[PDB]
């Protein structure tokens, strides 16, 4: 609840029926840190 | 990896060759939700969209020369590495000074031609490569032998050991395309709300545009290489501000933004990516909040407002309302909720109590910020809550405000009421102490109604026990009166099985008694209100919690708060003007502090004193009188009452206003109301130094103008220092926590039993530090007292209980064996067995646990308490003479003993210390030992109370024999060595004996001795060793005796004079301590003694750092280098031992590591980090000062050759792992030893094997782009990496679910 | 002091370091400070003078100056401040060849010669100049005034 929005609206969707568990993904944020290395002139792919 | 034509190509969909919605058409009549699979007319458009912006990089741009930054201009290169450059030509074209370079062209004539621009940066790079270099580099070497033939054999065997991790072309350095941001994260600031002026982020990205086609149109339109290369320059110019902006002048010099904003100031603005990344920040149902008191509510409790609480819980409000009847939907709910109402609020009374609060403060530090509190109905704005948990925070509510977060789910509501609350956190995890410890309105309460109170109405009426409480507060009998006997029912656990013992009529006084029957059953109940609760109150909490339990304990504490504050209304006192009393004597002890320093000030004027000990005499004959007003006022204060009880004539205890604000112990001291009372605080110069006369009035009585100056002049001093404080500490709580970051409690426990021993300090005078305090919650490996039986065990516990076994019973027993962090056999991680057991609840908490944060936050809000320290004779009398104040009996460890003429003993052994023992058994009293020391009584001899031990002439440093016998000056000629030197006013002629530098070019050999010779003629041996008694005279030594006189065994030979003498630095509290954590080398450093065997000393004065000896006897003779400045603390003719104080000066770590031990320079730092906080008044307990250490001490130069990299640099956890693999399976001499490299805090957090974490800690400049250089691969299980990129910790519960899933 | 240079989008740049290539060969001292290139519009930092004018003339045509005056870069107060001094001047007389100034409409802050005068459908179909150019719209007598 904060970094992601659709991480949020999916959980939206999970806490008022009271079903609950948790899953995230990627944290959204971080792929600023990996896009303003790329455009800096390195490379940055989520291999393997 | 790094970026080259083709790989960012892959990024780039279609050109920007110029800078100039979701589900709908263009024109805008496929508008909405409408249609969908339907390509629309005018425009060919669909309405079918998806979400993906972000990952798309829109932009290509191809320059026809290149450019980057981070490989052009960085303080460790990479271009420069790989070419073989400087940065400053990579800088300028496209080591000595500018002028130097242009000097150096002039001479070296023409050579020259010139260089180039970008392209000879990026051509280099295509007859360039990496699996190559292992074949060539060190042919070069090969050709001027030899050494490097085995270096690529090395590194060859380090490719080799791949091909898994491989470093990757320089050709990625160098850009043909220039990447640019994706579209969202690069928006229009709004001006006022629709107007769209200029980006932060794309004036410099319209230049990556424009500087593409005005190279690419003029190589078409042809045009000079005057108007080519400097568009290369200015191709360079914004390319090279692009992606970072540092050490260099470009752009735009403040208009819309003030610096530049690049990609580098986007990761390293001012500390990283933390912010945005990290940090996450702002979340969905946050609040801030502001304060009040709340009296009424519980400790357990959470005093919420009315609107807020709506406002924040909604999503549960609905999923109510909805789904059981009340609201139709979610929807005829809203038109009732946007109007407010009744019902609402009756509905929302029932999930208060099912869902808690998580409150802090704007500055949090400690494990005591995110303390979580049970919601409860309150219809009032301002929040309640409870008095106790405030001191844990730290707030004196003026003005701070409370942040609110989330208690939502079902999984993480578990970890609220089951971890961190009120309801949970209780003691101390830091200290062993209690933390719910009161301040003001409490601990007054308390004594104001416990207190030996004068007569009162009452005299003495006797009272059974329920009847009490309620005649002392119905009529006449006041509440505090003093002594009232009492049948107290008590109960005391004896012998193991519940509530043992019967009752009892014991002394008090009331208020006292009529607390005495809230009591549930436990505690020592009357002997205990006696006295006072001074510091007591906290000290009975803690045992109710050390005693009892968890169950009964809370009811104890609980009334202390309710009533304590019920106690401080009742007694109901007063802030008056005659409340407080100044001595009628102002005009004497003033007057006579004015004449002591009149009379000196006579003597500045005529001539007495010197100059400069003027000012100090007038100085500390003013100060003289400052302690005797202050003891004036505190005498005519305090025992001052004078009242008849019945039988008249009786002094008590004044009990007035102030008094009982500092006895009870409210906050501050008694050096703060002496101000208010008599005498003003004396305010130094903005230099330090202090001027002749003081202030001579009182804060209460009417003053003068030019007081306050003076005043102002400090109080700015001390505002500065409570604000800027902040910072540093705020640095400090990070720099630690950013050292040890994933340092965890893993696995089970320690196989090893192995560790450091637990003494006090014993610290000069009297007992500093007990034995008690240290060994709380140390778990023993051996450890056996008594005279060879069994008393403690293999692995049980040292919690309270057996304490007070090892410490009431069989006191002489003061070293103990102990366990550490260090001290254990898995690596990764720590074992459980080792550390200590430092918590709140149950003592031992369960496995997988933090403990370096516990620490480095406990840690944390002590660097707030400690204040750069403020501002802070050599009489021989009292100090070169040993005096003791108790009665007992000497004891001494490590030293030799020789008779002397007359029948005393005397000291000549230098590693020596003075252990007193008393009738119990432990060390009282023990003075460190200086050089040359005729003593009383020896050992075994009783010494009483207030005596003289030992007794020495300071201004000397004797030289005495050991034999007796006559003297023989042997290679003693005068004029060399030697020249007759007559004393002043005695005139003795006392043979000096002069410096080795003073002496002849030619007469160096020669050395002066003394050789002790019987009459018979044979010289005297030494009694033990082959070696005979003689001895030699250093320089500048004032020799008395001459040749052929009588000496027996034991006189004054020569007079060696003072070193130095006093020395006095000041240690800080925390710049000192920074130091101490970034660990740095002593100022003045002191040279210390390499390897075990007998010092000499060795070659002559010429030229170079004077005298190079040889000491160090059979092996090893390394020769060593002196530096001259000091005075040789170490005589030559010695066996100096592994670690001895050579010379005066202060203690460097890298030589009490390198050369001693493991438990030597741990208790170096330890102690002396003790110290700096506990001067003061910090409890800095063992177990976790050593965290900071313990974590420190990985980082080792290999010693052996094998499968690791000869002497390269690796951590202690593939060092001990290595080692033990190679023993009884694998290999045995590969076995290879590591010898220790041990850093400060800076330095070793830098090393992490993570490589998403130190792409944020650190210059994320360098380090994002290192991470990417060297082509590292995360594959990490620390907390550094599961914060960032959304992957799970191991924290508490965590460790159950990363046993299983790992 | 800021005068704007307009430029053509997709050679806007290439104008902001024509000015830079020119600034060599023409030579001194001073005069340009700091180029900046934001972007129709180029910002450039100038003094008034004679010299660069020249240059820009002997180096078009797409755009030259903004602000209030081409000669001269960059007053601020267009036309409607004139508008105001119009009131103190003062006619509902209007012929065909004479300056009939605008202030209503999207013809504000601008000035025009009317074309046409019609009695019968009262209007004044004002040529308001824009773009380098003329442009004719008919404007109410009120919508406009005799200058």
């Amino acid at each position: 609840k904060s970094d992601d929005v659709n991480g949020r609206t999916k959980m939206y969707k999970n806490i008022v029926d009271g079903n609950h568990q948790m899953e995230p993904g990627m944290p959204e944020s971080f792929n600023v840190l990996l896009k303003e290395i790329r455009s800096l002139g390195i490379n940055i792919e989520l291999e393997d | 990896a790094l970026a080259s034509p083709d790989m960012i190509r892959s990024w780039s969909f279609g050109e920007v060759k110029k800078p100039e919605k979701d589900y709908e058409c263009l024109c805008g009549k496929y508008k909405r939700l409408k249609h969908r699979g339907v390509i629309c007319e005018k425009c060919g458009v669909e309405v079918t969209q998806t979400k993906v912006r972000r990952e798309r990089m829109g932009h290509i741009e191809l320059a026809s020369p290149t450019a980057h930054i981070w490989f052009l201009k960085s303080l460790p290169s990479r271009i420069g590495l790989l070419l073989d450059m400087p940065l400053r030509d990579i800088e300028r074209v496209l080591i000595l000074t500018e002028e130097q370079y242009l000097d150096a062209l002039e001479e070296f004539g023409d050579e020259f031609d010139a260089k180039m621009g970008a392209e000879a940066i990026q051509a280099l790079l295509k007859s360039m490569d990496l699996e190559q270099e292992c074949e060539q580099l060190r042919e070069e070497l090969n050709e001027t032998n030899s050494e490097t033939k085995r270096k690529k054999l090395t590194k060859r065997i380090k490719l080799l050991e791949a091909f898994v991790q491989s470093g990757n072309k320089p050709e990625w350095m160098i850009l043909t395309v220039l990447p640019v941001l994706p579209p969202d994260l690069r928006p229009l600031v709004p001006l006022d709300g629709g107007r769209f002026a200029t980006s932060d982020l794309n004036d410099l990205y319209r230049r990556v545009i424009n500087r593409n086609n005005r190279l690419k149109r003029l190589l078409d339109l042809a045009a000079p290489d005057i108007i080519v290369r400097n568009e290369k320059r200015m191709l360079q110019e914004a390319v090279d501000a692009l992606l970072d902006n540092g050490r260099r002048g470009r752009a735009i010099t403040g208009s819309n933004k003030r610096p530049l904003k690049s990609l580098a100031d986007m990761i390293k603005g001012k500390q990283g990516r933390f912010r945005q990344n990290l940090l996450g920040k702002r979340v969905d149902y946050s609040g801030r909040s502001v304060i009040t008191v709340g009296p009424y509510l519980r400790l357990h409790q959470c005093g919420l407002p009315k609107k807020m609480a709506l406002e924040l819980f909604k999503p549960f409000i609905y999923g109510k309302l909805e789904l059981r009847g009340l609201a139709t939907t979610i929807k005829a709910a809203k038109k009732m909720v946007e109007r407010e109402e009744a019902v609402v609020w009756d509905i929302l009374d029932e999930v208060i109590r099912e869902h808690p609060v998580l409150l802090n403060r704007a500055p949090t530090l400690h494990r005591l910020g995110i303390q979580a509190f049970e919601p409860v109905l309150i219809e009032g704005k301002a929040i309640q809550l409870h008095p106790l948990v405030c001191a844990a925070y730290n707030a004196d509510f003026d003005g701070d405000q409370m942040a609110v977060h989330v208690p939502l789910t079902l999984e993480a509501q578990l970890e609220a009421r089951a971890l961190m609350m009120s309801t949970n956190n209780i003691l101390s995890p830091a200290n062993g102490e209690p933390i719910i410890v009161p301040s003001q309105d409490v601990v007054l309460g308390l004594y104001y109604m416990t207190r030996d109170c004068v007569n009162a109405k009452g005299e003495g009426m006797v009272l059974t026990g329920p009847k009490e409480a309620e005649r002392l507060y119905r009529s006449g009998l006041a509440s505090l009166h003093a002594r009232v006997k009492v049948r107290i029912t008590e109960y005391e656990k004896d012998a193991n099985g519940e509530l043992v013992a019967k009752t009892s009529l014991k002394d008090t006084t009331v208020g006292r008694a009529i607390l005495w029957m809230i009591v549930p059953k436990g505690l020592p109940y009357s002997i205990v209100n006696q006295a006072l609760g001074k510091k007591a109150i906290s000290k009975m909490l803690n045992t109710c919690y050390r005693i009892l339990g968890l169950k009964p304990t809370v009811i104890f504490a609980d009334q202390i708060m309710y009533t304590g504050f019920a106690y401080a209304a009742r007694s109901g006192a007063s802030v008056g003007i005659d409340d407080m009393v100044i001595p009628e004597k102002k005009h004497e002890i003033i007057s006579e502090a004015e004449a002591e320093v009149a009379e000196i000030q006579e003597q500045f004027q005529s001539g007495l004193v010197t100059a400069g000990e003027r000012y100090n005499k007038v100085i500390d004959i003013w100060a003289a009188a400052n302690d005797r007003v202050s003891k004036a006022m505190m005498d005519n204060l305090q025992t001052e009452t004078v009242i008849n009880r019945d039988g008249q004539e009786e002094k008590q205890v004044s009990f007035n206003s102030i008094y009982m604000m500092a006895d009870s112990g409210a906050r501050g001291s008694a050096a703060q109301i002496r101000q208010l009372a008599g005498m003003r605080g004396l305010m130094a110069k903005p230099d330090g130094s202090i001027i002749e006369t003081p202030i001579t009035a009182n804060f209460r009585e009417g003053l003068n103008v030019l007081q306050y100056f003076i005043s102002t002049h400090g109080a700015r001093k001390g505002l500065a220092d409570t604000a800027l404080k902040t910072a540093n500490s705020g640095y400090l709580t990070r720099r630690l926590v950013d050292v040890a970051q994933d340092l965890v409690v893993t696995e089970d426990d320690c196989g090893t039993h192995e560790g450091i021993m637990m003494t006090p300090v014993i610290e000069g005078g009297d007992v500093k530090e007990p034995l008690r305090d240290r060994v709380l919650g140390r778990v023993t490996a051996e450890d056996v007292l008594k005279p060879g039986t069994a008393d403690i065990l293999v692995p049980r516990n040292t919690l309270l209980h057996e304490q007070w076994c090892d410490l009431l019973e069989e006191n002489s027993v003061d070293a103990v064996k102990v366990r550490s962090v260090v001290s254990c056999d898995t690596d990764f991680g720590v074992c459980a067995h080792c550390y200590g057991r430092d918590l709140a609840r149950g003592h031992i908490i369960n496995k997988g646990e933090a403990i370096g944060v516990i620490a480095a936050q406990s840690i944390g809000e002590p660097g707030t308490q400690l204040t750069m320290r403020t501002f802070h004779a050599s009489r021989a009398a009292a100090e070169s003479s040993i005096q003791v104040k108790n009665k007992g009996s000497i004891k001494l460890s490590n030293v030799k003993s020789v008779v002397n003429s007359s029948g005393k003993l005397v000291i000549t052994s230098r590693n020596t210390e003075l252990k007193l023992i008393d009738e119990f058994g432990r060390t009282k009293e023990s003075y460190k030992v200086p050089y040359g020391a005729v003593l009383a009584k020896g050992d075994g001899e009783q010494v009483a109370g207030g005596e003289t031990v030992a007794n020495w002439d300071p201004h000397t440093m004797p030289v005495i024999t050991e034999v007796s016998g006559f003297v023989r000056f042997t290679d003693m000629i005068d004029g060399q060595t030697i020249t007759r030197q007559t004393d002043e006013l005695t005139g003795l002629s006392s043979l000096v004996v002069l410096d080795s530098a003073e002496r002849t070019a030619g007469g160096k050999d020669l050395r002066p001795a003394l050789k002790i010779v019987d009459a018979q003629g044979n010289d005297v041996l030494i009694p033990g060793t082959d070696m005979p008694a003689q001895y030699f005279l250093p320089g500048k030594a004032i020799v008395q005796l001459e040749d052929g006189v009588q000496i027996s065994s034991g006189d004054t030979l020569a007079r060696i004079p003072q070193e130095s003498g006093g020395t006095k630095d000041i240690t800080g509290g925390l710049p000192r301590v920074a130091d101490l954590f970034e660990a740095r080398r002593p100022k003045e450093p002191a040279i210390l003694a390499e390897i075990s065997g007998i010092v000499s000393f060795g070659k002559e004065t010429k030229g170079k750092r004077r005298l190079v000896i040889t000491p160090v006897d059979g092996s090893d003779p390394y020769e060593e280098m002196i530096p001259k400045w000091r005075q040789l603390n170490v005589f030559e003719g010695e066996r100096v031992e592994r670690g001895d104080v050579i010379s005066d000066g202060p203690e460097a770590p890298h030589d009490i590591l390198r050369l001693r031990g493991v438990h030597a320079v741990t208790r170096y730092i330890v102690n002396e980090v003790q110290d700096v906080y506990r001067l003061q008044g910090v409890k800095i307990n063992d177990k976790h000062i050593e965290v900071i250490v313990r974590q420190m001490l990985r980082k080792a130069t290999i010693v052996n050759a094998g499968s690791s990299d000869f002497l390269e640099g690796e951590q202690v956890e593939y060092s001990r792992v290595k080692i033990a693999n190679r023993e009884l399976e694998a290999n045995g001499k590969v076995g290879a030893t590591y010898s220790r490299d041990l850093l400060g805090i800076t330095k070793a957090s830098l090393a992490t094997e993570s490589f998403i974490s130190a792409a944020s800690f650190q210059e994320t400049t360098r380090v994002l782009t290192e991470a990417a250089v060297a082509g590292k691969r995360d594959e990490l299980r620390g907390l550094k990496e599961n914060v960032i990129v959304g992957r799970l910790i191991p924290a508490g519960t965590g460790y159950a679910y990363h046993q299983d899933r790992m | 002091r800021w005068y704007v240079v307009q430029a053509f989008s997709g050679f806007e740049g290439r104008v902001a370091t024509s000015l830079r290539e020119h600034i060599k060969l023409h030579n001194m001292e001073d005069l340009f400070g700091e180029v900046m290139v934001p972007t129709g519009y180029v910002l450039v930092q100038m003094v008034m003078n004679d010299a660069s004018w020249h240059l820009v003339r002997s180096v078009p045509r797409v755009m030259g100056f903004i602000g209030g005056t081409s000669d001269r870069p960059a007053p601020i107060s267009d036309k409607e401040v004139d508008a105001i001094m119009n009131r103190l001047q003062q006619k509902t007389l209007f012929e065909p060849g004479e300056m009939v100034r605008v202030n209503d409409g999207p013809f504000a802050d601008f000035n025009g010669v009317v074309e046409e005068v019609d009695y019968e459908k009262s209007r004044l179909k004002v040529s308001v100049s824009i773009f380098g150019r003329a442009t004719p719209v008919e404007l109410d007598f009120s919508q406009v005034e005799k200058a």
